[PDB]
């Protein structure tokens, strides 16, 4: 897909028999879902933002299904304006930023 | 250590 | 270009004669640059994401270079760890993210 920045990159993502809107954030490391519970045992991670730290809630190898392109990977839960699809799981998929 | 990014 | 996700999307802008390095962030809505001393009138406002919000002042018709491509718009100083490229500015330049 070629998709352009005249409004936010929000995509549906299947996660699990779930699907939600998410944002292919290329600013973020990693992606960083609204608070889910989702099958396994978890880690507390904290992350950093343009306001400080949040205390976050880690899984690792998830696969999820960014509009019907398979990733498998750490997926964090926690405390966000929103979905962020990070630079995890967005190279696995292939999202290139061209200009 | 991780950082992301703005609303 | 097309840049790659594999390391951050670290660019170079040129902002009054400082050559400086950017984020290129799909995923930011505004223009968040550091500490900088740019001429004129501005007005407090406020942004946040992960962390929560932070205040920064805003800067009207700013005239800005992303890699050779010059852009000019609003743009934030304010206490960022990263000078980040919103898409306000992302969409002059013609960016797309492709997969």
């Amino acid at each position: 897909p070629q998709i352009t920045l005249w409004q936010r990159p929000l995509v549906t993502i299947r996660i699990g028999g779930q699907l939600k809107e998410a944002l292919l954030d290329t600013g973020a490391d990693d992606t960083v879902l609204e608070e889910m519970n989702l099958p396994g045992k978890w880690k507390p991670k904290m992350i950093g933002g343009i306001g400080g730290f949040i205390k976050v809630r880690q899984y690792d190898q998830i696969p999820v299904e960014i509009a019907g392109h398979k990733a498998i990977g750490t997926v964090l839960v926690g405390p966000t304006p929103v979905n962020i699809i990070g630079r995890n799981l967005l190279t696995q998929i292939g999202a290139t930023l061209n200009f | 250590v991780s950082q992301n990014x703005i609303v």
